[PDB]
């Protein structure tokens, strides 16, 4: 029911990515059919680039200086992914003004 | 406990599937510990003889001793071995599945003062237990790890899903309970072990492959 | 599509599920928006007309 | 969205950069016809006798 | 997929306390603007890089 | 465009009003650059009399 | 081999006084759970030990009483001290 | 975007990426401190009293 | 920014403690400590005892593929030289007993607590015994105990809690896992805690643990400020916190999505460059001004397999105290002692007071992201007779360095050589080959 | 239970002070009182009064503007000052100095609530 | 699905407890232990 | 520095550095360590 990100409204009131009907879960599989994908355990970074202070983890001096501007810049980077196993176990159905 | 009696086993590195251990190189804190092994008839009847209906014994009579889904559909993956799945075994030995799982029980941390002396006493009841007002019982409702266990023989016998009986309990932890399952990893500092073969095999892998080189210089 | 019709939707949630699964194994929950349940309400209203 | 992602489980990948997983279908099978011969090697036509 | 975020900021924020003439509030993951009673302006940002 | 897309975006809906959202920043997996930023906001008030 | 232990005997050296401070450590731990409604440790003090609670000390350490968790030399001379007399006093 | 009352001169504001002290100033975040210790009398002899 | 410990403890408040927590989970992952190396450095000395073997910690890298064509097969010759260390610690005798250290000096203030236990033992007898049918041989129980002095029943109480609970918990085997830690990073941690109303000890993870605010000290118990980091079980999470997890926190752990089961998560502080190379999961650098590498150096996400993650803070702030200067009533003793800050002077009877900043160890913990128990001062408060200041948590260990440098450990002096054996087995493997 | 209690870490912790809740008045309560005690052998208390060290701090009383500024007292009723004299050693059992901080703030209260008393004796007999 | 461990006594009935066990069947492929090898890799070690 | 594993290039000769890697650099071998330990070895026994 989002009207942030779907944005094509529908001539019968309301947005039309809740005309959408999807039948997620049909019969019994014996194993996860849709489950999220995750490379080593989670994996995330925390990179961190400062000049003489770092306002985010409240650091005053650096040893090993970044650049040597008055700066402080985060870096974070994660990889990630989902699957369905068997896409015959999923019905989808679709209002065709969202286009394909 | 089979057979009335206490008996110990080891349980096959192989054949353990270990849920839920917290960075620990033991086996008894886990919170989840699914074994499976085949067995023979003999062993389903000489541990489960007295809660088996007369319809799960007919299922481990009348298997076929060399399974087929609701709406008759064969299960084409049943046919396929690696370099489970599969209820009965071509020796006729039924698929044993475990399960032992620590569920959540409500209880009761229950205030009480003594009737003779003026000092407080602490209880832990169930939480079907009605408090006793009118004599100044204070009563807080905790949350308390319960060791569960089941069983399922085949695909059709489901047996002893109960509590599990042996609670291994603890005199001031209501929630200190676990299995029967006790062990232990070889590890180093939260690692996977490296083991005595593993840390010679390749060495033996070395071996071979110049024995080999000796061996063809033997034949020529 | 762009008029729901629940005749082929009943047609489409069985022709998969014919005799692969069992008769206690076809609960068939659609998930969906506010405006997809009215769309949903009135075409089993057109059925029960029927 | 987010309590939409939250129902679906997890599983822990050795890396790599891509997954492949193996579906199967049923042994059994019919086979159509070609063309039927009689005793003397000719074809058997669809105007032609017992 | 593999994504990837980025905020910069300057060195002067690093106890930078916020004199609110208007409350300053927190973008709320469900959409919504919630007031805050916070006055150091790296806990606001830290809160909308998560 | 990304997704594969080879033959392009229809000019009808480049046009003027189009709404467009962030979806999210992917990367390169080898030597990538610092992508993404973050967003802010501030409240308002009202005022009566006598 | 004794030089060669010679040589590692300064990891033992500092090892065993780790062994001392984390059972330095343990035993004041052991000592809040004393007065923590705990009927475990009616079980494995005495009479006479779960006495001592209730005089107002036992909130500080036992190094400012006089008492230190010691594995030395002199300690197991002691130990043996004891006991080689207490076989002579059996006899006699 | 517009306004709820009449004296609703506040406008909800918003912006990206690096924020400097202007961003804090613009959306009234940032006043100056009063020394409160700090007060002057402007040297005289005065002779009200004479 | 750290909220301000200079405060009355009425100030000490529900969002001030939960602010400390909020502090330590999102800011310090330092890891700048002047003793104690990095944590990237001491996991190369684990992981080459469990035989992998990092090609960017013996050269500059110009691979990921486990075959040895382009990779470098170990072997390892510095475990028997650790197990030879590991194997006599075993071996020494193991008898820790509290002692004495002058039993031949016995003063008055010692004697007058031991007729204080006498006379408090001696009301118990006469309530229990029913009109003296047990009243004669409860008092021959106690008869032995008139010989005994104060000194010995501290410490036949204090050796008969460490001789139970070092036979039960095998307690070295808990040492001797921490002398192969002390061989390999050179840090031997201990922490002593009450779970689940006893006292436990357990051996922390030299990677998973962060020592703040000390001053070139040796010691762990010196430090002002310790986080520790762990992925727990949620059933140990109930064993521990059965008594304060509210029951909306058991929901956070109920709504779990399932399971996933040694890269946590990486962070790099003080990062030369933006250009980060990663698709099998670890993080490569530039190649000098950097680490080149990135061996997991943090635990950030808040759940991994089932396991949930236990964030605990411990940390010294500082409570104000008042030194009270009371005259006995007896005599022309001027007394000292130590009060709160609650407490008023009982003025017109000359008690002067002065107001003291004093050190009090607290602590919190944060399970995953959601549940926040625990806030509360530490209720284990190492304490100590003349001193309201000296404390510490329970973390107890030590680093084995000289004059306060990195420690220089057994593997570390070991690892050039054993780096050194791979290159020339190498060329004997290729020479083998040909 | 909460009522005077740390029970955190599988322990249960106390400092001296037993709160009395959940029984129900003198008049209200069948058994009238919560009978903690067989020593007078009734010793009967109700849903506000505090005990420490065998002393009760009554509920039903109120706090004199003369004990108020002397005592330094801080609640309006003595059980509700005994109830704020402890909340400095609600976190802290074991502590050594909030122990001495206790009983010492303990007598103040048990000193002012006999001169309370006192003078309620005094003019109601006058 | 796994199915809710917080419930009462009363709750955890027969199909509840049927529930449990149908969820681990077919959980026995796969490893779950951050300080286990794979069973592909101890059956080459046997 | 030297019981420590650290080498200063300033102090065996005259340098004409900062990237540390034996093609510049020399690598340590720390010897002089076990000829010390044995000597405080000996002071915890007497
Ligand atoms: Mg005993």
């Amino acid at each position: 029911d989002d009207p942030v990100r779907n944005k094509i409204l529908h001539p019968m009131g309301g947005v039309a990515f809740s005309y959408r009907y999807d039948i997620w879960y049909i019969g019994t599989m014996d194993q996860p059919n849709i489950f999220k994908c995750k490379i080593k355990g989670d994996n995330e970074y925390r990179g961190y680039q400062w000049g003489i202070r770092n306002p985010f983890t409240g650091q005053k001096g650096n040893p090993y200086m970044s650049f040597d501007e008055d700066s402080a810049v985060i870096h974070r980077m994660a990889t990630l992914g989902v699957c369905v196993l068997d896409p015959t176990r999923t019905m989808s159905l679709i209002p065709a003004i969202l286009q394909g | 406990i089979v057979g009335g009696e206490p008996v110990i086993e080891r349980v096959n590195p192989l054949k353990i599937r270990i849920f839920k251990s917290g960075y620990s190189n033991k086996v008894e804190d886990a919170d989840m510990i699914i074994l499976e092994d085949y067995w023979s008839p003999g062993r389903v009847i000489d541990t489960y003889y007295d809660v088996l209906s007369p319809k799960d014994i007919k299922y481990i009579e009348t298997m076929p001793d060399y399974a087929v889904d609701q709406m008759d559909n064969i299960d084409e993956r049943y046919g396929f071995v690696n370099q489970s799945l599969l209820p009965y075994d071509l020796a006729g030995n039924l698929r044993v599945l475990r399960l032992y799982w620590k569920s959540k029980r409500k209880i009761l941390k229950v205030k009480s003062y003594d009737p003779e002396t003026g000092e407080e006493e602490w209880n832990f009841y169930p939480e079907n237990y009605v408090v006793n007002k009118e004599a100044g019982e204070e009563v807080q409702s905790f949350w308390v790890n319960e060791a569960w266990e089941g069983t399922m023989i085949g695909n059709e016998i489901f047996v002893n899903m109960r509590p599990r009986l042996i609670q291994y309990n603890r005199l001031n932890n209501p929630s200190r309970c676990h299995f029967g399952i006790v062990g232990s990893i070889y590890n180093l500092n939260d690692s996977r072990p490296f083991s005595l073969v593993d840390m010679m095999k390749p060495y033996n892998y070395l071996y071979d492959a110049i024995h080999d080189r000796l061996n063809k210089a033997i034949a020529s | 599509y762009n008029t729901f019709s629940l005749k082929l939707l009943e047609d489409a949630l069985y022709e998969l599920s014919a005799s692969k699964l069992a008769m206690d194994d076809r609960l068939f929950v659609i998930k969906t928006g506010e405006r997809g349940a009215i769309q949903f309400h009135k075409e089993v209203l057109k059925t029960v007309s029927g | 969205l987010d309590t939409f992602l939250n129902s679906f489980p997890t599983r822990e990948f050795e890396d790599d950069n891509e997954y492949y997983w193996d579906v199967i279908g049923s042994s059994r099978r019919n086979i159509p016809l070609v063309e039927a011969r009689d005793e003397n090697g000719v074809v058997v036509a669809a105007n032609a006798a017992n | 997929t593999t994504i990837r975020i980025q905020h910069k900021v300057a060195g002067n924020k690093l106890n930078k306390k916020l004199a609110m003439g208007i409350p300053m509030v927190r973008n709320l993951e469900s959409g919504k603007q919630v007031k805050d009673t916070a006055n150091m302006w790296m806990h606001y940002v830290d809160w909308e890089v998560e | 465009l990304m997704g594969g897309n080879t033959q392009g975006v229809p000019a009808e809906r480049l046009q003027q009003g189009e709404r467009f959202s962030i979806e999210f920043a992917p990367v390169e997996k080898e030597l990538s650059r610092k992508v993404g930023d973050v967003r802010f906001t501030s409240p308002v008030s009202m005022r009566n009399e006598w | 081999t004794l030089q060669s232990s010679h040589i590692t005997e300064w990891l033992f050296t500092i090892h065993d006084d780790v062994k001392k401070r984390a059972l330095e450590c343990f035993l004041e731990t052991a000592k809040v759970a004393l007065k923590g409604r705990n009927k475990k440790f009616q079980y494995i003090l005495s009479d006479t030990s779960t006495r001592v609670m209730e005089i107002d000390g036992d909130e500080f350490a036992e190094a400012d009483y006089g008492l230190v968790v010691d594995n030395s030399n002199g300690t197991q001379e002691l130990q043996q001290k004891l006991d080689t007399l207490a076989q002579a006093a059996l006899q006699t | 975007a517009g306004k709820l009352g009449k004296f609703q001169m506040l406008g909800f504001q918003h912006w990206k990426g690096l924020t400097s002290d202007n961003h804090l100033g613009a959306i009234f975040q940032q006043a100056p401190q009063k020394a409160t210790n700090l007060m002057v009398q402007l040297l005289a002899f005065y002779r009200g009293k004479s | 920014n750290f909220p301000r410990q200079m405060l009355p403890f009425s100030k000490k408040t529900k969002q001030w403690r939960k602010d400390c927590l909020l502090w330590a989970n999102q800011k310090t992952f330092f890891n700048y400590s002047l003793v104690r190396k990095s944590v990237i450095h001491k996991k190369i000395n684990y992981d080459l005892l469990n035989g992998r073997l990092h090609m960017s910690d013996l050269e500059l890298v110009l691979i990921k593929a486990a075959y040895i064509p382009d990779r470098l097969q170990h072997y390892p010759i510095m475990n028997s030289k650790l197990n030879v260390l590991r194997g006599e610690e075993s071996k020494r005798v193991f008898d820790f007993k509290v002692v004495v250290t002058n039993p031949n000096a016995i003063s008055e203030i010692e004697d007058n607590k031991k007729n204080e236990l006498l006379q408090r033992l001696q009301e118990m007898i006469t309530d229990t015994s029913i009109s003296e049918d047990e009243y004669n041989i409860k008092l021959e129980k106690l008869n032995d105990y008139y010989t005994y002095e104060w000194q010995d029943i501290r410490e036949v109480r204090a050796n008969e809690l460490l001789n139970h609970y070092i036979k039960e918990y095998d307690i070295p085997l808990i040492f001797n896992n921490g002398f192969m830690d002390a061989m390999t990073c050179g840090e031997e941690i201990y922490q002593c805690d009450i779970v689940g109303g006893e006292p436990v000890i357990e051996r922390v993870n030299p990677l998973k643990i962060r020592i703040f605010k000390s001053g070139y000290s040796n010691k762990v118990e010196d430090a002002d400020m310790i986080i520790l980091e762990d992925y727990w079980s949620p059933g140990r999470v109930i064993d521990t916190y059965y008594d304060v997890l509210s029951p909306k926190d058991i929901k956070y752990i109920e709504t779990m999505p399932d399971y996933i089961g040694e890269r946590y998560g990486f962070v790099n502080q003080n990062m030369i460059g933006d250009e980060i190379t990663v698709r099998d999961g670890t993080y490569f650098f530039d190649p000098a001004n950097l680490f080149t590498e990135g061996i997991a150096n943090s635990l950030l996400p808040y759940d991994l397999a089932g396991n949930l993650r236990v964030l605990r803070l411990y940390w010294k702030s500082k409570r104000k105290i008042l030194k009270v200067k009371s005259y006995d009533p007896e005599t022309g003793e001027e007394e000292w002692n130590f009060y709160p800050e609650n407490y008023v002077v009982n003025k017109e009877a000359g008690e002067e007071v002065q107001s003291f900043w004093v050190n009090e160890a607290w602590e919190g913990t944060m399970i995953g992201n959601e549940i926040f128990v625990n806030m509360r001062p530490r209720l284990i408060q190492y304490n100590r007779l003349n001193n309201p200041s000296r404390c510490h948590f329970g973390i107890v260990g030590s680093i084995y360095n000289l004059n306060d440098s990195r420690p220089f450990s057994l593997v570390d002096m070991m690892k050039p050589y054993n780096y050194l054996y791979d290159a020339i087995h190498d060329r004997l493997n290729k020479a083998i080959a040909s | 239970a909460f009522g005077g209690w740390l029970n955190t870490q599988g322990g249960d912790f106390t400092n001296g002070v037993t709160f009395i809740n959940e029984g129900g008045s003198h008049e209200e309560n069948p058994y009238q009182g919560i009978q903690i005690g067989v020593d007078g052998a009734p010793n009967l208390v109700e849903q506000g009064e505090v005990v420490y060290d065998d002393y009760v701090f009554s509920d039903r009383m109120e706090i004199p503007d003369d004990i108020r500024k002397e005592y330094k007292l801080r609640g309006k009723t003595f059980a509700k000052a005994a109830k704020s004299a402890q909340r400095e050693s609600e976190e802290r059992p074991n502590d050594p100095l909030s122990t001495k901080g206790l009983q010492a703030a303990m007598e103040r209260i048990a000193t002012a609530q006999e001169e309370a008393r006192q003078r309620k004796e005094a003019h109601r007999e006058g």
